[PDB]
């Protein structure tokens, strides 16, 4: 019964400040820590910031460094994010995710909120192809390269339109509960492959590959699959 | 009936350094801890929280395995409320640890005639490590007041030191392989039971 | 002092036969051994490392066994693409030593090498190894040369930081190895060339992160030919 909700969304003019809030339930929030992820409309995913389990180590991204502040309050099961000097490129949907317990700030899995809309009025991963088309029963193969060795620290995501991403393959082609055997993968080191078997109409979505070897989390380009 | 892939982690050919310990997540399988508890091949088997005496009838959400290589004298430092080079700079455990650790001698594999210098540990750091924290930085340490400016010299030392392993070394200077298991418990279906 | 004897020197078989190769050692080497295959006109390719650890890309038809002194390699089914030369080498003591070789007959990371050329005897030359696609300072690099009609021969190696140097017995006092972390390149500066120094030089690297010792060689370059006359 783990649920995450978002609050504080709105519209603000450039040069002001806004604050968001995320509430967690179903687990011990006091010693786990959370992440912050945003996705611009029509663009990919991007990691923002992370906090530890005791508010002693805080890390931010390069594009939000110096203006964003993350706070913790282990008395109401809530998370705070302070935004200052918002610009035009800050229009994105923000998600609060669940991290790894204690000081493991590189853990991230299938725990996402519904997201909130806010409008203002390193290792590099390459994914190919950028788009793909297939018939009813074709075979789909996706390749996700890496800029260096990340060992078996790669997982795949699925995102339907207007919905949060869903985890399908984790930890170098290990299946997850409630997933059909059709989806499979393989690869290690710097070469990875995602494979789909006999295609079905309900497989039209966008897939991403992201790594968690080091602190700076990076995602893939994405691939759109539609029935021809 | 899916068996938990414990062979891939215990019988792995190559292990990781203490400062770069590898972490693996195990889920959606059936685990039999009785075989591990009755192997008669592990030098040290001591852990807190759960009783090893046939307590495999419990369901857990997830299992995490950590592996690294240290020497004999530093095996004691892998315990809650311990102090030393490893406990402060390489691997720290919380005081409320819930899990078990397995250690055994591996002098017949990791030793090398003439010296095996591929195993390193961190010796200098500004402050102590928090529990379950990994640091893989290689920044030059500044010991005195003169900045290092990215070069090594007086009061400027490399933060990593290499172990010296030889087959003729004593028991206190022989390599040891350490495996740490952690159990997670949340409001989840907890498919990992292992009857 | 730790030279390895390989038998047999040659063997002939048809399609579907089983061929066994034995590689001995002067002293116990625990589990430090590797197997390579080299087709005519191509760089050697690693097949088995440690003692019986199959490579991800190599088919399960190749098997290895043995520990300490005696080591064996077996091929289940011989096919037309399995005819090449096989070598064994040890990676526990310095200098590293290769095997004689066995002949079978019918019965990401990029490395670029340049600098080879023809020079007068008693001259000098400089070779450069270019690496990209990975962390240069996290791996140890080695120089390996092969005679035009003989087997492999390990020349020298460099540490991942540059504070450790290793040289062979036949090149000490005349060769020099160095690296440049900023430019991501490796140097091989040699002087007083003789007529017996004509060989194709290769640049090798290990897949695993090794900082002080090279151990095995997973990645190989393209090679430069140096002729002395
Ligand atoms: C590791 O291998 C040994 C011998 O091959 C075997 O006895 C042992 O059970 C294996 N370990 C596990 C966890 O299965």
């Amino acid at each position: 019964q783990v649920q995450l909700v978002e609050s504080g969304g709105g519209v603000v003019q450039p040069g002001r400040s806004l604050r968001l809030s995320c509430a967690a339930s179903g687990f011990t929030f006091s010693n786990y820590g959370m992440h912050w992820v945003r996705q611009a409309p029509g663009k990919g995913l991007e990691w923002v910031a992370v906090i530890s389990h005791d508010a002693s180590n805080k890390y931010y991204a390069d594009s939000v460094k110096g203006r964003f502040t993350i706070s913790r309050d282990n008395s109401k099961n809530t998370q705070y994010l302070q935004m200052n000097s918002l610009r035009a490129e800050d229009t994105a949907v923000y998600y609060c995710a669940k991290g790894g317990g204690y000081s493991y700030v590189v853990d991230m899995g299938p725990y996402w909120g519904q997201g909130t809309l806010v409008t203002v009025s390193d290792i590099q991963m390459t994914q190919s192809p950028s788009s793909l088309s297939a018939s009813v029963g074709d075979r789909v193969t996706i390749t996700c390269r890496a800029s260096q060795s990340i060992s078996n620290y790669l997982n795949w995501y699925q995102q339907k339109p207007g919905k949060a991403p869903k985890l399908l393959i984790y930890d170098a082609s290990n299946l997850e509960t409630g997933v059909p055997s059709r989806f499979s993968g393989s690869g290690s080191g710097a070469d990875f492959t995602f494979t789909i078997g006999s295609l079905q109409p309900e497989d039209s979505a966008t897939y991403y590959c992201q790594q968690y070897d080091n602190l700076p989390l990076t995602f893939g380009g994405g691939t759109k699959v539609e029935i021809k | 009936t899916n068996l938990c892939p414990f062979g891939e982690v215990f019988n792995a050919t190559r292990f990781a350094s203490v400062y770069a310990w590898n972490r693996k997540r195990i889920s959606n399988c059936v685990a039999d801890y009785s075989v591990l508890y009755n192997s008669a091949s592990f030098s040290t088997f001591k852990c807190y929280g759960v009783s090893p005496t046939k307590l495999n009838d419990l369901c857990f959400t997830n299992v995490y395995a950590d592996s690294f290589v240290i020497r004999g004298d530093e095996v004691r430092q892998i315990a809650p409320g311990q102090t030393g080079k490893i406990a402060d700079y390489n691997y720290k455990l919380p005081d409320d640890f819930t899990g078990c650790v397995i250690a055994w001698n591996s002098n017949n594999l990791d030793s090398k005639v003439g010296g095996n210098y591929n195993y390193l540990y961190r010796l200098f750091r500004k402050s102590n490590l928090k529990p379950f924290e990994r640091d893989i930085s290689t920044e030059i340490y500044q010991a005195g007041s003169t900045p290092c400016n990215g070069v090594e010299g007086f009061n400027c030392y490399f933060p990593l030191q290499s172990y010296g392993f030889q087959p003729t070394n004593g028991v206190g200077y022989q390599p040891y392989r350490v495996v740490v298991l952690s159990f997670e418990l949340l409001h989840a279906p907890a498919t990992v039971c292992g009857p």
